């Protein structure tokens, strides 16, 4: 398969990596997107246990939400540090790992 | 204590199990020792 | 000449469909037009396409209008109507999709008259592409999981809401 | 490997197959050219064997036929 | 052209022959199972049973009764028996035996198993019994019941072979027969048979004695013999692909100057002899499921293990760089 | 040894097979001279028809 | 590889989500353990929750959409257009699924197969706003059809819900039909069906005399198609009785959400496209033919659901004229028509979703609603006269833009229409305030107060349309960039 | 090539006129019940499969990893299906 | 205009398709690009090649 | 001339498509049963312009339409089905509840 | 000319990176390569 990141509408922000690997962007998280991970979780885990109440299936409505926000989270996280190291997101700190290592 | 579960499963619904176990190899190879195999070629 | 001949079955044959007083005579005569169809894309070269017409729409989806029509039993006189009253709309509808419709490709295909005269000298043979050569089969199996694989799984999600259709509107669990 | 022979030795004499159906296929051109101009005396404004494609790039009359390769 | 069809009935009445020989040698084995004989007065050995059936049955007046759906009574024998005869003309017994190379042999055969269930259907409407419709009804849901998991465990061999084409399917055994590495799907292919077949322990036709009425109950004279011809046809038929997809086809067992001096069209019929045994060996052995159990069995038992066994068996083939 | 009854007619379904498969075999043979191929693609084809002319021609 | 698909993390997301919550509904649903709890309300809570992080995720990855885009490319385009397009789509199927809570408790609808099908057709719609070739939105149109065929019937045992399923099916599929048909003489006559490709082939000529006859009648069998989904005028009269005979979340989730998908649809197939005004003659006559049956049969209507069918397909109409003039100030009035359109259609479904517990049906039982709930009846007011159009409302925008383009096109019998219209619909708008103020019935019907969730979106609504036109700054840009992203 | 089809139809012809010597010649001396139509959608489901399981079983060996992962998926969707046809009781003819 | 062949090879009309892109790609006036456009439809359809092996036929049969 | 008879086959069975439903007032079964004709008309306008283009793309939605179609036709039959169940009759003056 | 932008360009661009991908390719780029 012939593949070609390319994207339409140019990076605004100095490229740190144009393709980073699934690990390096994982590596990349910050306390930012820990944050965001962590606060999308916790909101998906409450909405399941507060629906859940009324079937009778609070904790496994708890599950199911948390296993929503988990991949929810994770999701919106390496959005962001893959963003950040492509340079379509302002990334300050990719650029400083990257002039010092 | 979700180690007897499987048991009772495996006992009750064994063409299930085997479908499974079956599919989760041919799953497994392609996704786990095909990429193992490509990165020991290229070194 | 044979397109001639599956031309006039299939002509016939869509009538029945339309025209039968027994909705089950329909089904059989809907069958019919789908070998019909068959025999015109084995005409065509795709021999895949015209065996999966037999599976698909003979062998699935014609056993699904033959099951439900026969376990209906349905009495002629709920769905009978003389239909005499509609020849002369019927004819003017025709008559417009005939003139305009038939005709639409003679303009832009013009076709080529067949002369006295063995034109069938003047086929230029290509040895390149005759060393390996590929079926219909291998010819679409090389395209649709990779450079068009998003439909490939639109398709999928389309098959999984017709499951759950199926489910929730006649399930009635014993 | 059984295969891959066959396709080799289909692929050393492919050549000589080509310039043996060139040969035919030009001999039979000047065959029809002549018979188009024959029949197309005395008609003002005829071109014998005009090029359709404005790019002039040579392609193979066409057939009328839609898949005549399969029979 | 003009010698095809001599090439055709070659094919054809032969095959009428074996069915008629198959039934009588279902008759015998199940006799010497039983401690009896089965036929031996007419002709030696009974060897003259098939031929007195036969003239009995075309001698018998047809009935035909006062449905109003005569065409479609008359004419369902002679679908389900066309069918029958048709998927032999791209069936190979040896290296160029076969009268119809097609590329797309497997799904030509997909396609006529699928439209085999139109002859028992039609039966049963037009017969004008509420009990042979149901009986029908039954019939047909089993056998596309099974058609799925038949056609997964094509799609196996597919897989293994890369190709359409039957003969290619058996030359690619020729390193070693896929009736050894995958022979669970061997077993898996020759139950779906059974049930496809209607046959015991999967004959619902023949539960008469359990209030099941079959689909044929209303025929008589020609019509039955020709469902009858077109089941045993179908049954030799199964046998000869089970023949060719697991067990080499023509090829010999070892690949030694000793096996290969003897024809391979006598390794085909000797494997095919060996499966129509087992088809018997089985309808003698067993008793039969009830209706909901076998599409118990169809739905939630060799659905599920079919498509395990494409994915495994796919997935360690592009794993490991094996494909062909 | 009575089981050889049995064995009767399984053989005969076990020779009309072989026919089936040799009877078809010949005939073709025969008519066309050479024995059925297997495989027969566009380029076989192609050769049948060249080879015609380059025989016929010559 | 993986970072291919950050072009498709939205539609990834939320049809994993979608499997996880039907796995969910199924497991619990049939347990024994649980005594068989419906489930309706928590896997719609789950399912508002998974939109909501779709929006997320589709909001703050703006530039990544556009990634890898030749990879893509023969499968979709995203820019800008279906950026904002697929944002506005997923706001209103969280407003809709938000307005059934109290449907699923009180009427006892315990389905929640009913969700998971309402999550399967927003991802059809989100497929269908950046498909770019003709298959793409062929599928993406049939897998929206299929739910929402399925979604009509889902009262079963109801007559009117199995009647307004069996038209839907039969009309919808002879549509599809029709637009299939089209593509493939499109197909046959250009040998492409990629959007580039047929915007190339087809610029520069429309009608040279030497018409290629199969573009035209392909183009003309897909408008037909397209027409039917707008719900416009010949192609409508299946709108009123399948909006009746569904369930009401169903009729509030079809009167708003289809209208954008397949809006966004006719704008990048045909103004993206190249052929002759016929086209526009084709929504200009629909337009004109759409406002006045809406606003008769509007007038004849004495029952609620009804009347807002009419009402929406007359507002088709007079979206579909600021598509026929053919300007970036008409895209831009479309775009503006169909969002207020769509916030006043869900402010007037959330009031007829509040009344559906006590089971309104008739105009005449919302009697002396003035006095049982004045609040309630001032809000439905507000609706109403946003709906006639009288300004400062919010929906005298599409009044303005309906004279303006006249005008301005050239077009006096438009004008004339429009005038009438106008003032028909007034005044089958102003009966609704006449029979809540003015009638003193012998009998009245006390109605039970509505749920947090569509008092406060009600809340939320009533307050734009009263005061949208004191800061409509950001519409009107929004609209713009997004009429501009169509060309360059 | 299509050539191998010629003789089908001759067989078919052929197979047509020996059923109607054999069924010829001795012409001289209210219920509907849902679980039809619910084991004829499953069947029409699992019958596409297997028509789009055989253009990519032949293909395999171009297609590579992507075209395996890709059917992968299809196969999960489907399954996904078939495993709430199961949960509710459509595969059961008790 | 995709350049997939039916027979696994490049299309048939594939490259008078991409010239015809080529030219489009830098032409302000569609105008420019109509030999090549004409081209391309003159692969897909034959029309103007069966139009003068027409107009041969109907001079022969006039002839004779 | 190939192309144009090929062309006017698919012509003929979508022409009948719209005739059965012209002709079917009474009988929604055949209105269905239309539909797919309609739809199979199309199908082989793809592949009959795949061929005469030879081009792929033809085929491929040939393939995916015979899904919408199987699907399509699944769901019709089931909300003909629930149609029927209850009404116990499928005659159309029992379908025309919603009007106005 | 709308057409001339770079975002109605795409095929210009993806197709040459596919040119020989098998199923696609002219012919005599096999018997050469
Ligand atoms: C109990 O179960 C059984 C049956 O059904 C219930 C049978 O039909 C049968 C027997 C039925 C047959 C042998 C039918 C055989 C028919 C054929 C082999 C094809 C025609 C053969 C013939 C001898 C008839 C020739 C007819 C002509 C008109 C002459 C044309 C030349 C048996 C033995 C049986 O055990």
């Amino acid at each position: 398969m012939n593949t070609d990141i390319t994207a339409l509408e140019k990076a605004q922000y100095p490229v740190v990596d144009r393709n980073p690997a699934f690990t390096k962007v994982v590596g990349n998280f910050s306390t930012l997107d820990y944050l965001r991970f962590s606060t999308i979780t916790g909101i998906s885990v409450t909405v399941g246990y507060l629906s859940g109440i009324k079937p009778g299936i609070k904790g496994p409505s708890m599950v199911t939400g948390g296993l929503i926000g988990l991949m929810g989270g994770f999701m919106y996280a390496y959005q962001n540090s893959a963003g950040r190291l492509m340079g379509f997101f302002p990334n300050d700190g990719e650029v400083a790992s990257y002039q010092k290592r | 204590p979700v180690m007897e579960k499987l048991r009772m499963f495996v006992a009750q619904e064994p063409v299930v199990a085997a479908s499974c176990l079956i599919g989760g190899v041919g799953l497994f190879l392609p996704a786990v020792v095909r990429p193992i195999l490509d990165s020991l070629e290229a070194s | 000449m044979i397109l001639s001949v599956l031309s006039s079955l299939a002509l016939v044959s869509g009538l029945m469909v339309v025209r039968a007083k027994n909705p089950v005579h329909s089904v059989l005569f809907f069958i019919l037009v789908f070998c019909d169809t068959s025999g015109l894309l084995l005409l065509l070269g795709l021999d895949f396409f015209a065996m999966i017409f037999l599976v698909v729409y003979i062998g699935a989806i014609a056993v699904l209008f033959l099951f439900v029509v026969m376990m209906f039993h349905i009495q002629i006189a709920e769905i009978h109507e003389e239909v005499l009253r509609y020849l002369p709309v019927s004819g003017i509808i025709g008559l417009i999709f005939w003139w305009e419709m038939f005709f639409i490709l003679d303009n832009e295909s013009i076709p080529l008259l067949p002369t006295q005269r063995n034109t069938t000298s003047l086929r230029y043979t290509v040895y390149a592409g005759k060393v390996r050569s590929w079926t219909n089969l291998e010819t679409l199996g090389n395209l649709l999981y990779t450079y068009y694989f998003v439909w490939f799984l639109v398709s999928s999600l389309i098959l999984l809401v017709a499951m759950i259709g199926a489910i929730v509107l006649t399930m009635h669990r014993t | 490997a059984l295969k891959e022979e066959k396709y080799a030795a289909r692929r050393t004499i492919l050549p000589i197959l080509q310039a043996e159906e060139d040969e035919r296929f030009v001999s039979e051109w000047k065959k029809y050219l002549e018979y188009e101009a024959d029949v197309m005396k005395d008609v003002p404004g005829w071109k014998v064997g005009e090029n359709v494609y404005n790019s002039g790039r040579w392609m193979p009359p066409a057939t009328g036929e839609l898949r005549p390769d399969v029979w | 052209y003009i010698a095809v069809p001599a090439e055709i009935l070659g094919i054809i009445l032969p095959l009428l022959l074996g069915v008629a020989f198959l039934v009588l040698a279902e008759r015998k084995v199940m006799a010497f199972v039983q401690r009896r004989k089965g036929p031996d007065v007419v002709g030696s050995f009974g060897l003259l049973q098939p031929l007195a059936d036969g003239l009995k049955l075309i001698l018998k007046e047809p009935i035909s009764p006062s449905s109003a759906n005569f065409f479609l009574f008359r004419m369902a024998p002679v679908a389900t028996f066309m069918l029958s005869l048709v998927a032999w003309a791209v069936v190979p017994f040896d290296y160029g035996m076969v009268l119809s190379d097609l590329n797309i042999g497997l799904l030509y055969l997909f396609a006529i198993s699928s439209l085999g269930v139109y002859g028992i259907i039609i039966a049963g409407r037009s017969s004008n019994s509420k009990y042979a419709f149901l009986g029908a009804l039954r019939s047909a849901a089993q056998m596309v019941s099974y058609e799925v998991s038949i056609g997964l465990i094509l799609i196996t061999v597919l897989i293994c072979v890369g190709s359409c084409n039957l003969s290619e399917i058996v030359m690619a055994q020729k390193q070693i027969w896929f009736g050894i590495p995958l022979f669970p799907v061997l077993v898996m292919f020759f139950i779906s048979c059974l049930a496809e077949t209607n046959r015991a322990p999967f004959d619902l036709p023949e539960a008469e004695a359990e209030l099941v009425a079959g689909y044929n109950v209303e025929y008589s004279s020609m019509g039955f013999a020709l469902f009858f011809l077109g089941e045993y046809a179908n049954m030799i038929l199964m046998s000869g692909l089970c023949t060719l997809f697991f067990l080499g086809g023509w090829l010999p067992i070892l690949d030694l100057p000793i096996f290969k001096k003897i024809p391979g069209s006598i390794w085909f019929s000797i494997k095919v002899l060996f499966f129509l045994f087992l088809y018997i060996w089985v309808r003698a052995a067993f008793p039969r499921y009830r209706y909901d159990q076998l599409m118990g069995l169809g739905w939630k038992v060799f659905l599920p293990l079919s498509l395990a066994w494409v994915v495994s068996v796919s997935g360690l083939l592009v794993t490991f760089q094996w494909l062909p | 040894l009575v089981w050889l009854e049995a064995m009767l007619p399984l053989g005969i379904i076990g020779g009309m097979l072989c026919i089936m498969g040799n009877s078809q075999y010949y005939i073709h043979k025969a008519y066309h001279g050479r024995p059925k191929h297997i495989g027969h693609d566009e380029w076989d084809v192609a050769m049948e028809r060249r080879d015609k002319k380059v025989v016929e021609k010559a | 590889m993986f970072n291919l698909f950050l072009a498709v993390f939205p539609e990834i997301f939320i049809i994993n989500a979608t499997f996880i919550l039907l796995i969910h509904g199924v497991v619990f649903s049939t347990s024994k353990k649980y005594d068989y709890p419906p489930l309706a309300s928590n896997v719609g809570w789950l399912g508002l929750l998974s939109v909501l992080i779709t929006l997320l995720l589709l909001a703050a990855g703006a530039p990544l959409l556009t990634i890898a885009h030749l990879f893509w490319n023969n499968l979709f385009r995203r820019d800008n257009f279906t950026y904002f397009c697929q944002i506005f789509l997923l706001l209103s199927t969280a407003g809709t699924i938000s307005m059934c809570f109290d449907f699923f408790d009180q009427e006892r609808f315990d389905a929640f197969e009913f969700i998971v099908l309402i999550l399967l057709s927003t991802c059809g719609m989100l497929f269908m706003i950046s498909a770019y070739d003709l298959i793409a939105m062929y599928l993406a149109i049939e897998l929206q059809s299929l739910c929402f065929y399925v979604i009509a019937a889902s009262k079963r045992k109801s007559e009117f819900s199995t009647e307004a399923g069996l038209k839907y099916l039969i009309l919808g599929a002879f549509s599809s039909g029709i637009l299939l048909f089209g593509c493939s003489m499109i197909y046959g006559s250009t040998g492409a069906t990629h959007f580039d490709q047929l915007a190339k082939i087809l610029t520069g000529y429309e009608i040279t005399g030497a018409r290629s006859s199969g573009i035209f009648m392909g183009i003309l069998f897909i408008a037909v198609g397209f027409l039917f989904k707008i719900t416009a005028v010949p192609f409508h009269m299946w709108a009123p009785d399948i909006y009746e005979g569904s369930p009401t979340p169903v009729t509030a989730f079809l009167s708003i959400a289809p209208k954008i998908s397949i809006f966004a649809n006719i704008l990048r197939v045909f103004i993206y496209g190249s052929y002759g005004a016929t086209l526009q003659q084709i929504f200009f006559f629909c337009s004109i033919a759409s406002m006045i049956l809406g606003a008769l049969a509007a007038m004849a209507q004495t029952k609620v659901k009804r009347l807002l069918a009419y009402s929406s397909i007359g507002h088709v109409g007079y979206i579909c004229i600021g598509f026929s003039c053919g300007t970036i100030e008409g895209i831009q009035s479309l775009l503006i028509g169909i969002f207020i359109y769509a916030l006043m259609t869900m402010d007037a479904f959330a009031i007829v979703l509040a009344l559906r517990q006590t089971r309104v049906k008739y105009i005449a039982d919302l009697g002396a609603l003035a006095k049982t709930n004045p609040i309630l009846a001032i809000t439905f007011s507000i609706t109403m006269f946003s709906y006639a159009g009288i300004p400062p409302l919010a929906g005298f925008c599409s009044k303005f833009y309906l004279f303006f383009a006249a005008l301005g096109c050239g077009a006096y019998f438009l004008a004339l229409v429009g005038v009438v219209t106008s003032v028909i619909g007034c005044f089958y708008y102003i009966r609704l305030v006449k029979r809540m103020f003015f009638d003193t019935p012998r009998t009245w019907i006390l109605y039970e107060p509505m749920d947090r969730n569509k008092s406060l979106l009600l809340a939320m609504t009533s307050f734009f349309i009263t005061l949208f036109l004191l800061y409509p700054s950001p519409l009107f840009s929004v609209t713009h960039q997004m009429a501009l992203s169509l060309y360059l | 090539m299509m050539l191998e089809f010629a003789p089908i139809f001759i067989y078919l012809v052929i197979s047509l006129l020996v059923s109607l010597i054999l069924l010829g010649v001795p012409f001289l001396f209210s219920r509907f019940d849902i679980r039809f139509y619910l084991v004829s959608i499953l069947f029409l489901i699992f019958d596409l499969e297997v028509t789009f399981f055989f253009p990519w079983a032949v293909s395999l060996n171009k297609i590579d990893l992507f075209g395996f992962w890709s059917m992968m998926a299809f196969l999960f969707i489907l399954t996904i299906g078939f495993l709430y046809e199961w949960k509710r009781g459509a595969l059961d003819w008790e | 205009a995709s350049g997939w062949g039916i027979t696994g090879n490049k299309g048939r009309c594939y490259d008078f398709w991409m010239d015809f892109s080529e030219c489009m790609s830098h032409c302000r006036e569609p105008k420019d690009c109509t030999l090549l456009r004409e081209d391309y439809l003159e692969c897909l359809h034959h029309s103007k090649e069966f139009q003068r092996r027409n107009r041969i036929y109907k001079e022969e049969q006039r002839k004779l | 001339m190939d192309l144009i008879k090929y062309f006017t086959f698919s012509m003929i069975i979508f022409i009948l498509g719209i005739w059965g439903i012209l002709l079917n007032r009474r009988n929604i079964l055949i209105m269905l049963m239309s539909i797919e004709l309609m739809l199979l008309a199309v199908n082989l306008n793809f592949l009959v312009f795949s061929v005469s283009l030879d081009d792929m793309m033809g085929q491929v939605f040939a393939l995916l339409v015979l899904t919408v179609a199987a699907a399509e036709s699944a769901i019709g039959l089931a909300i003909f089905v629930i149609t029927f169940r209850v009404r116990g009759t499928i005659a159309v003056e029992f379908i025309n509840s919603i009007q106005g | 000319g709308f057409w001339t932008f770079e975002r109605h360009n795409a095929q210009l661009r993806w197709d040459p990176q596919i040119s020989q991908v098998a199923g696609r390719r002219d012919p005599y780029d096999d018997l050469l390569e």
